[PDB]
């Protein structure tokens, strides 16, 4: 309230009351959007509650998943894409205006713990770990009920299961350099991490505005002008910077709001992309959707679509 | 006399902060990037006195070894009547008279300045702007850059040497000049001009007959623009970038 | 305080918000810069008879070191009305460069040094500035200007043609040209001359007897320092929360040792924020970095009072591992902040309260603290050929509820 | 009743300045409110159009585990929804092939 | 922003210098949702 409207002085703090009642509705708003923030995260990434461990030997069929799969060797226990995520994506001047940042209640330790656990249901025990208890199911099976969700016999994997091997892995090595390929990619997280800052930005500078007084410091008007002739200044001060304030909490707000109807999208794209398999068109990838599977990021999650699209056709005469 | 451009010359400290690897906007009588910058006649024999009006501030350059260019003259109309400013820069000391003196139509402290009208409102000493002369190197060494205020009467100027060793006018590169002395009087200035400085050595054999009308020192003008300049974590500043230039700028 | 902010007498459990921190400072120390010579300030108040309004005598004061009680040295002080600075605080406040003025006016003329006003004064003959950052100081001297003969030896230039903008000298031949065809200065009527005599006698009204008029004009936020009241230069502090006064603007916070560079004239530290940062000593060359003292943020951790009545209280962004005043039973140093009165533990529970930082508290008969549980470590044998087919169902009913509308309003 | 009309304009302005800006913020909020409450409420007319006229194949929508059938349920100014599900129990393990 | 408020009278756009930096973040924000606009019809009819 008063150490970003005012300073140390007891008389800005004084006629700041006479408006009164306008902190408890502005606090009100900000902590909504902060404990609902926290929240949000909950169900996009707690959607099981089991924390599975990947087995010692990760044989997953010819299938390789270490590109995914959290790496000991990192101190803090990441995939390959996580800590290249961490890396793509990149102060003290707000904090003594009086703006601060809460920590997320959820860390990254136990965020990647949370897609470990998902990973490992999603590969040991493919989709079952979503209904109910999960129950153990080979890899080179799984694939082969995933074949047969989009009308694709059991034999047609069976007989080239070497080749769907070395074709997912091949694509799956190939996803880190196009990641890192460019930048563009991440542009959909940078873009909430900066507009934040420079909103925050754009709100500290507002205080060194002439608002119609004769200095845009509080000490030195105070110094200057005598209490009959003092009010008339500070006064359009606190006008303008009430308004300042209130101008940002309400861009909050709609960006509160925009956020959560993403999250609420990645929430339900999280709770069957990789629960389960999709028969929608498009939601899942492109293309016939098989499996997917997440990838936390700074602010937001990423999904490694895993679908089939046919590439050689062969045109017959039918009836 | 002649025209040349200059690049990026007349970029100053505007206030009294320091700031480190941050961009800042101000609005300010600044030198238009890519301007028409005045080159007098390039030669010292010459003795000329150009007609040089004072208005929104003016930028001045000149490199000269053995530092001839010594005076400078400042004020509206120059014949006791009004308010004037002087400099001489004395090369061991430098004295700021800011008077009412009479003046010749063509100025020279040696082989006749005011002979009259000597009493106002000023002393000033202090060290000398210019470093140290009878420099004879083949090569040039040094550049002067100098830019005036006149402005709520709180004259400034600001001054600049640099080293350079090109030999083709003004260097292609950004100078930070450096504000150094602030003179608060309240004065009026239309038009100024500048002093030399040389020795026949005695009176009866030529005294003075060997000059003409052809004295080298580059002005330029000042507009008011924003001109967004650049620190870096020294605090120096780095490159600024013109807001009224081609679009791109 | 929690219940006061909820306005209850019961509050539920969870987190909650108080006032700040708000580290109070210990001391003011108030370094001037070292000049100690007086100013001279005799010389503009009670020198000889000074010139009438149409030639006033301004002055530079600069370089010196001044104070007010020399100007409270003359007892008949009659417009002391003081514009931008209150005269009660013109002292320990350093300006950057006061211009004094001087002249003679009549009583009726005195009320006209305001701005934004239209008189004798105030019309072609003189122009101040509106704005007026500076102050009017003027006295009687009816004793000392006035002759018994009659000074008429004092002009006023009221009839010039032209207006006149603030702070501009009218000093001139003055011919007179006005009506309807060219008098030329020679023809005789229509000359109305404006310079005319006052009349200055001591038998006159109240309101026509000669004052001294002195008029100060100057500004402020300025890096350099001109002149400003005595205030001894205490020594320095470092790592303190202290208030300070370097030439003028004031401030509270800590002062550190140099880490940057600055130039020779350079003695400011604005930032992107625009706020002062980083000062040199008014005295010698030290670069001092400014640094608020930490600001704070207090959170209550409370569960229920139809439950317990203990609570654990939390500073978000606040180092104790620090300046907390006094203590308590526990401190612990949380990423979120500090934290008191609770008692850290070793196992992992679900989050009931939210912390911060992967860290919530309960309710054990006291407040403890923990990081987070996510589940049941479960390893899942998987085989090359190895399946788990249930064998039995369990038909369960879970609930869902979805808000649909709101309570609709009107206004008027 | 206290001050006359050219004096008291100036401080009755300042009051219908403050009273409107406070009406302005209630609206605005309100606004938000409002498009959040009919997001909500979209996704239960879809929820009440899918998991009780129909079967849905999609997992976690329509419940918890394999998803049976819904029954709807009134509520003041919001639905309840039953969703009967089938989750299995009891898992005995085989080698396969 | 000043074509709106003031007309061409260099004094009012004086006086809106003083607020600073209100207009900026205005023609930030209708740039924002302008740009989202034209993004709409691509991801609705470009899915081909
Ligand atoms: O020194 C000063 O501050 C005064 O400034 C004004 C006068 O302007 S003048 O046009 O008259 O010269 C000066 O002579 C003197
Ligand atoms: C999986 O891929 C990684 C990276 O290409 C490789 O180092 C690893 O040996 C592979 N695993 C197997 C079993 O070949
Ligand atoms: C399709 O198959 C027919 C024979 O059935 C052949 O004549 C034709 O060239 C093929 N390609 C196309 C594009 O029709
Ligand atoms: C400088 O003056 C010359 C002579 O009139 C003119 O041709 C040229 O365009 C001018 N350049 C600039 C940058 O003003
Ligand atoms: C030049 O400087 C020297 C040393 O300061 C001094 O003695 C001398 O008087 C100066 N000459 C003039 C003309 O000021
Ligand atoms: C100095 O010169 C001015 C202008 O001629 C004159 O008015 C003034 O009286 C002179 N002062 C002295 C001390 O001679
Ligand atoms: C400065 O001198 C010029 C030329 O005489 C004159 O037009 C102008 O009004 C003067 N300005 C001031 C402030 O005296
Ligand atoms: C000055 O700045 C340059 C360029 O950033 C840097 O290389 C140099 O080390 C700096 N000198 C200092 C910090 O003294
Ligand atoms: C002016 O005041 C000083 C202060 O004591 C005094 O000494 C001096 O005599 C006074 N001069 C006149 C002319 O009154
Ligand atoms: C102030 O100046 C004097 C010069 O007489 C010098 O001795 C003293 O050290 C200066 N003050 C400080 C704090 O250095
Ligand atoms: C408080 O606790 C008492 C005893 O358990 C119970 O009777 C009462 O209803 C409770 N009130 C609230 C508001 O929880
Ligand atoms: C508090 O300071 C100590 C000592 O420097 C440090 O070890 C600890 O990490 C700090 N706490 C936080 C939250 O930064
Ligand atoms: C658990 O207890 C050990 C034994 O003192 C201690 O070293 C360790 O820090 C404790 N763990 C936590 C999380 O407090
Ligand atoms: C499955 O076979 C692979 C070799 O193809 C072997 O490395 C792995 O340990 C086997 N897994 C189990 C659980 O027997
Ligand atoms: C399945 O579980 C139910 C209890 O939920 C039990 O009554 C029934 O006997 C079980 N069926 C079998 C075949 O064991
Ligand atoms: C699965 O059943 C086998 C017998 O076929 C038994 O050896 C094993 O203990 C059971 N459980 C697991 C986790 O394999």
């Amino acid at each position: 309230c008063t150490m970003y409207i005012c300073g140390d002085s007891t008389e800005c703090s004084n006629l700041l009351l006479q408006y009164g009642s306008f902190c408890t509705q502005l606090k009100r708003a900000l902590t909504g959007i902060a404990v609902e923030q926290d929240k949000n995260t909950q169900e996009v990434f707690a959607q099981v509650k089991q924390i599975y461990k990947t087995p010692p030997i990760k044989y997953f069929g010819g299938f390789n998943f270490s590109q995914i799969l959290p790496d000991p060797s990192k101190p803090s226990k990441r995939s390959f894409i996580e800590d290249l995520l961490f890396n793509k994506v990149t102060i003290c001047a707000q904090k003594f205006n009086g703006l601060t940042v809460l920590p997320p209640l959820l860390t990254d330790e136990m965020i990647a713990q949370y897609t470990s656990a998902l990973l490992a249901g999603t590969i040991t025990s493919g989709w079952t770990f979503g209904a109910g208890a999960a129950l153990q199911i080979p890899f080179a099976m799984q694939m082969a009920y995933r074949f047969n969700g989009i009308g694709v016999t059991q034999n047609v994997l069976y007989e080239n299961q070497k080749l769907i091997a070395n074709q997912f892995n091949s694509a799956i090595g190939k996803i880190q350099d196009s990641l890192s390929s460019t930048a563009s990619a991440l542009g959909k997280l940078q873009d909430v991490v900066n507009h934040n800052a420079q909103a925050l930005n754009t709100l500290v500078k507002q205080l060194s505005s002439k608002f119609g007084a004769i200095s845009s410091v509080l000490n030195d008007i105070l110094s200057r002008l005598d209490k009959v002739e003092a009010e008339v200044q500070i006064d359009r001060l606190i006008t303008g910077r009430l308004q300042s304030l209130q101008t940002y909490v309400t861009q909050q707000l709609i960006r509160a709001a925009e956020i959560r109807a993403s999250a609420n999208l990645a929430a339900t794209k999280m709770s069957e992309c990789v629960l389960g398999q999709s028969k929608r068109v498009d939601f899942c990838g492109k293309g016939y959707h098989l499996m997917s599977f997440p990838q936390s990021a700074p602010h937001g999650v990423v999904f490694l679509h895993v679908t089939y699209v046919p590439a050689q056709e062969k045109n017959f005469t039918t009836a | 006399q002649s025209y040349t451009n200059s690049f990026t010359r007349g970029v100053y400290y505007p206030d009294k902060v320091f700031r480190s690897s941050v961009l800042h906007s101000t609005q300010d009588l600044f030198l238009p990037f890519f301007s028409n910058v005045t080159w007098f006649h390039a030669i010292h024999k010459r003795f000329d006195n150009p007609a040089l009006p004072f208005n929104d501030g003016v930028y001045f350059a000149s490199t000269e070894k053995s530092n001839i260019i010594r005076g400078w003259i400042f004020g509206t109309t120059l014949d006791s009547k009004t308010q004037s400013l002087l400099i001489v820069n004395n090369a061991t000391n430098v004295v700021i008279k800011v008077c009412e003196f009479q003046f010749c139509n063509d100025p020279f402290l040696d082989v006749r300045v005011y002979s009259s009208a000597n009493n106002c409102t000023f002393e000033y000493v202090s060290q000398p702007f210019l470093m140290d002369l009878e420099g004879k190197e083949g090569n040039f060494k040094n550049l002067r850059e100098f830019v005036f205020k006149n402005i709520d009467g709180y004259f400034k100027i600001y001054s600049k040497h640099t080293p350079i060793n090109l030999e083709r006018d003004l260097p292609q590169g950004f100078s930070a000049l450096e504000p150094l002395v602030d003179l608060p009087i309240g004065i009026n200035i239309t038009r100024f001009q500048t002093l030399l400085a040389l020795h026949s050595y005695l009176t009866p054999v030529d005294s003075s007959s060997g000059w003409t009308a052809g004295a080298a020192y580059y002005v330029g003008y000042l507009q008011p623009r924003t001109f967004l300049l650049k620190y870096n974590e020294n605090g120096t500043i780095t490159d600024a970038v013109d807001c009224a230039l081609d679009p791109l700028s | 305080e929690t219940k006061c902010t909820l306005k209850s007498f019961t509050v539920e459990k969870g987190i909650y918000q108080t006032s700040n921190f708000r580290v109070q400072p210990t001391e003011s120390i108030v370094r001037f810069p070292n000049i100690t010579n007086l100013c001279p300030f005799h010389e503009v108040f009670n020198a000889t008879t000074f010139a009438s309004v149409y030639a006033w005598n301004r002055k530079r004061i600069s370089n010196c070191v001044a104070d007010y009680s020399v100007i409270y040295n003359f007892a008949p002080f009659f417009a002391f009305k003081c514009y931008g600075v209150s005269p009660t605080k013109l002292n320990d406040l350093c300006f950057t460069n006061v211009y004094a003025d001087s002249f003679v006016i009549r009583g009726n003329e005195v009320s006209q040094i305001a701005p934004g006003q239209t008189g004798n004064i105030a019309d072609y003959n003189y122009k101040l500035p509106d704005d007026f950052t500076g102050c009017v100081i003027a006295w009687n001297s009816n004793k000392l200007d006035s002759k018994p003969s009659g000074n008429y030896n004092y002009l006023y230039r009221l009839f010039r043609k032209s207006k006149l903008k603030p702070f501009e000298r009218d000093i001139s031949t003055e011919i007179y040209q006005a009506g309807n065809k060219p008098c030329n200065g020679v023809a005789g009527p229509n000359c109305y001359s404006p310079l005319q005599s006052y009349g200055f006698r001591p038998t006159y009204g109240v309101g026509h007897q000669p004052y001294r008029v002195v008029v100060l004009s100057f500004e402020l936020l300025h890096a350099p320092a001109t002149v400003c009241g005595p205030k001894k230069s205490t020594n320095l502090v470092k790592n303190k929360c202290v208030n300070f006064n370097f030439n003028g603007l004031t401030g509270t916070g800590v002062l550190t040792e140099s880490n940057k560079k600055f130039l020779p004239f350079q003695q400011f530290g604005r930032d992107i924020a625009d706020t002062t940062d980083a000062v040199r000593d008014p005295q010698t060359l030290e670069i001092l970095d400014i640094t608020p003292c930490s600001f704070g943020g207090v959170s209550v951790i409370t569960p229920g009072t139809n439950t317990s009545n203990q609570v654990a209280v939390l500073y978000q962004g606040v180092n104790c591992t620090w300046r907390v005043y006094s203590t308590g039973s526990n401190v612990f140093q949380t990423r979120a902040g500090c934290l008191i009165g609770a008692e850290y533990v070793n196992n992992s529970y679900e989050c009931d309260i939210p912390i911060g930082a992967g860290i919530c508290a309960s309710y054990q008969q006291s407040i403890i603290a923990y990081t987070m549980s996510l589940g049941a470590e479960n390893s899942v044998a998987y085989s090359n050929n190895s399946i788990a087919i249930p064998t039995n169902f369990t038909i369960s009913v879970t609930t869902e509820i979805l808000p649909v509308s709101m309570t609709k309003t009107s206004v008027d």
